């Protein structure tokens, strides 16, 4: 299935994946488009924060939905 | 006399009105700065919605005032237990059909131990046993997925179960405009009152303009009952979909921009920016670094958002009777002994030991895939 992943900027990433991916697998899925590392990333679904070990079917995540893309920032 | 307008975004526009034009002519104001047709207008003022014949006077609004516009165009048949979301053909809230399948092998052979009898049997992941009747497969657990009825579906194009939505078969008053609607939306407020999907997409778009809905970090971004009832926040969070794509793009950005500060970040200041920062717990640097998104690419103070610097910067009676709850027996189709019903569980097994009539309580037929698709549960 396919789903979106917006910036607050307005940056839109198209991505391929599968109900039971998980948000870490989602956040590869990223770094592979975008090359930001997972560790930088940070997704909300609906004003939630998403944590790592649970997948898209958890959140009910649907084919064509979007997340929203935030940035944990070091040195921021 | 300038009033505050909120059409589709929490930033409100002046509109020059007087006290004696009258709300029918305020919407003409709004239409014309809108490029949108008056007709189609709703004025809602502190909750209630301010009806055409009244004059700005009558309505309290004094100058600086903000009034919010929504645009809004004006046995034998089956029983709905469950309403999906169809995103597409539909686009909308649809009766569905609710499905099983084995958690092991993701085939219809699991034939379950007992049927659902409540939301929490088919929405908790393994919370039903039963026996996978294909022969090499260990499938002890069911998993319950739901289909729009209104269309020929596919395998995997399944929809979110509405679980709040109820066809209105009661007939209770809405909450807010105290008629009778339906489908209605039943908050999990003690009441359990119900409002219908007019009033909620109003109370919804509204709410959204204002910035009152409501974060909380293991639910996200919501809103409780219109009575404003404790712990009746709506937990399933695809019902606000009943806005339309639209209302519900900007309710998932406002929610995460929400998110973004209850985790202590900072939006980018920058026009037409607003990118979602998360600087480390003590800093008062924070750099808008993108080279795509989100690209900005300033650097600001985390408290005086300038450029970095060194130094120092309802109604009682509605709501009584807008509530789900607020006669026992059934006789078997075949033998006509009542039967006494527990639960919510439609399929009843007759205990006559000459009949043992496997029936529907709703219908009154012999069990059927067809009753366990449109309502294996009541509500
Ligand atoms: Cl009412
Ligand atoms: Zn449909
Ligand atoms: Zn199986
Ligand atoms: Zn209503
Ligand atoms: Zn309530
Ligand atoms: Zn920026
Ligand atoms: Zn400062
Ligand atoms: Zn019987
Ligand atoms: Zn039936």
């Amino acid at each position: 299935m396919q789903i979106f992943v917006k910036t607050l900027t307005g940056k839109t990433i198209t991505l391929e994946v599968e109900p039971s991916d998980t948000i870490e697998n989602v956040k590869a899925k990223i770094q592979d488009k975008e090359g930001i590392p997972p560790d930088q990333q940070r997704l909300i679904f609906a004003g939630k924060q998403l944590e790592d070990g649970r997948t898209l079917s958890d959140y009910n995540i649907q084919k064509e939905s979007t997340l929203h893309l935030v940035l944990r920032l070091r040195g921021x | 006399m300038i009033v505050f307008v909120r059409f589709n975004s929490s930033h409100g526009f002046p509109v020059e009105v007087d006290s004696d034009t009258s709300i029918f002519q305020l919407k003409e104001v709004v239409a014309k700065r809108q490029g949108v047709p008056a007709d189609q207008l709703r004025v809602i003022f502190a909750g209630k919605e301010l009806r055409n014949d009244w004059t700005v006077q009558n309505c309290d609004l004094d100058q600086q005032d903000i009034v919010h516009i929504v645009q809004r165009p004006w046995e034998m048949n089956a029983t709905n237990s469950f309403y999906v979301y169809c995103k597409g053909p539909c686009q909308r809230v649809q009766p569905g059909k609710l499905r099983v399948q084995c958690s092991t092998c993701r085939q219809a052979t699991l034939t379950l131990t007992q049927g659902p009898s409540c939301w929490d049997d088919v929405l908790i992941p393994n919370r039903m046993s039963g026996e996978c009747q294909s022969p090499h497969c260990p499938g002890t657990s069911a998993e319950f997925f739901f289909k729009c009825g209104a269309h020929p579906t596919s395998d995997k194009e399944t929809s979110v179960a509405l679980h709040l939505i109820a066809t209105n078969s009661r007939n209770i008053t809405c909450i807010t405009c105290t008629d009778v609607r339906s489908p209605v939306l039943v908050f999990q407020c003690n009441s359990r009152h119900v409002i219908c999907l007019d009033c909620f997409h109003l109370y919804c778009v509204t709410r959204l303009n204002d910035r009152q809905f409501v974060h909380d970090p293991q639910l996200g971004y919501s809103l409780p009952c219109v009575a404003g009832c404790p712990n009746s926040l709506i937990k399933e969070l695809h019902h606000f979909r009943i806005l339309g794509e639209e209302q519900y793009n900007r309710y998932q950005q406002y929610g995460a921009e929400e998110c973004v500060l209850q985790m202590g970040g900072v939006l980018c200041p920058r026009p037409g920016c607003g990118a979602g920062l998360l600087p480390e717990p003590d800093c008062r640097k924070v750099t808008c670094e993108g080279g795509n998104g989100l690209g900005c690419g300033f650097a600001f103070c985390r408290e005086c958002k300038e450029a970095y610097h060194e130094g120092e910067c309802v109604d009682e009676r509605a709501a009584e009777q807008a509530r789900w709850e607020a006669k026992t027996t059934k006789p078997c189709p075949r033998c006509h002994v009542p039967v006494e019903k527990n639960g919510g569980c439609m399929h009843m097994k007759c205990p006559q030991p000459q009949c043992r009539l496997e029936w529907c309580w709703n219908c009154g037929c012999e069990w059927n895939r067809v009753c366990m698709g449109d309502h294996w549960f009541d509500v």
